[PDB]
């Protein structure tokens, strides 16, 4: 396949919740897709395994990928530097969309979010690069641990993650 | 919210036109600009005609203070949570890249980020620079 598939096995304070898989649109955003892929396999010697979903806002999104500081201020791309917004062709059309968190234009690192609602106003400010394939009901479960400011009520972690096939 | 009045403004215009840049300008600016939003502060400065070089000194201080504010306030990860205001950048505080309601929100959040008071502080630093040059 041109578009890789990545899995996250999600745990809540160490207890297994379930698995979420993503199709990554390498056919539309190959550089953003490949960062997330490689970070999910650990092939670069670092990445998402053991990191957490530090900011979860019910009816908005689940955010993670800060595997360097674990609190939203860190993260790093495979590229040795934050990388540019590849394009904004894909839109935030509803639950399950996977998109890059950032700190302004052309600051993509490792942080990403899974939408749990349509978030159209983000179109043109976050690069969309994948979608949940299986386990949307796990993302829905994850949001119950969120709050209006995003603080989580328990540790939501990626206990394992990799590439399928 | 009330966007500055032609009178407090014609006052400032006359303070600057007579008293030049004697130290008196600074207390006056503080009074005339009570509760102002960044946009009000800029309209008061923009009304000051001529005194080009002094105005550039002011701008230089504003640009420098805005850059320091940025340095000491890292940009939080987006996406911003619904019903939340992004945090102000320096350029937002100086009113060049913010809107008035945004300015108002900041001044009115609970707790508030007093963008008017912050920009006013930068302005006064630049006014002190001018006063020490010219007097």
């Amino acid at each position: 396949m041109v578009n890789p598939t990545v899995f996250f096995d999600i745990a809540v304070d160490g207890e297994p919740l379930g698995r979420v898989s993503f199709e990554l649109f390498a056919d539309k955003v190959p550089k953003t897709a490949e960062n997330f892929r490689a970070l999910s396999t650990g092939e670069k010697g670092f990445g998402y395994k053991g990191s957490c979903f530090h900011r979860i806002i019910p009816g908005f999104m689940c955010q993670g990928g800060d595997f360097t500081r674990h609190n939203g201020t860190g993260g790093k791309s495979i590229y040795g530097e934050k990388f540019e917004d590849e394009n904004f062709i894909l839109k935030h059309t509803g639950p399950g969309i996977l998109s890059m968190a950032n700190a302004g234009p052309n600051t993509n690192g490792s942080q990403f979010f899974i939408c749990t609602a349509k978030t159209e106003w983000l179109d043109g400010k976050h690069v969309v690069f994948g979608k949940v394939k299986e386990g949307m009901n796990i993302v829905e479960a994850m949001e119950r641990f969120g709050s209006r400011n995003g603080k989580t009520s328990k540790k939501i972690t990626i206990a394992d993650c990799g590439q399928l096939e | 919210h009330q966007a500055i009045s032609p009178r407090t403004l014609n006052a400032w215009v006359k303070v600057v036109e007579e008293k030049a840049f004697s130290p008196e300008v600074i207390p006056m600016f503080s009074a005339l600009s009570e509760g102002a939003t960044p946009q009000d502060l800029n309209t008061m400065l923009n009304t000051v005609g001529g005194h080009q070089a002094a105005m550039q000194m002011l701008k230089e201080t504003i640009n420098e203070e805005a850059a320091e504010w940025d340095r000491l306030h890292p940009v939080a990860a987006a996406p911003i949570a619904p019903g939340q205001m992004r945090e102000p950048r320096g350029s937002d505080i100086a009113g060049t890249t913010s809107t008035l309601q945004e300015q108002i929100g900041w001044m009115t959040h609970n707790p508030p980020i007093p963008v008017g008071e912050i920009y006013k502080r930068w302005i006064i630093l630049g006014l002190n620079k001018i006063v020490r040059m010219y007097s």
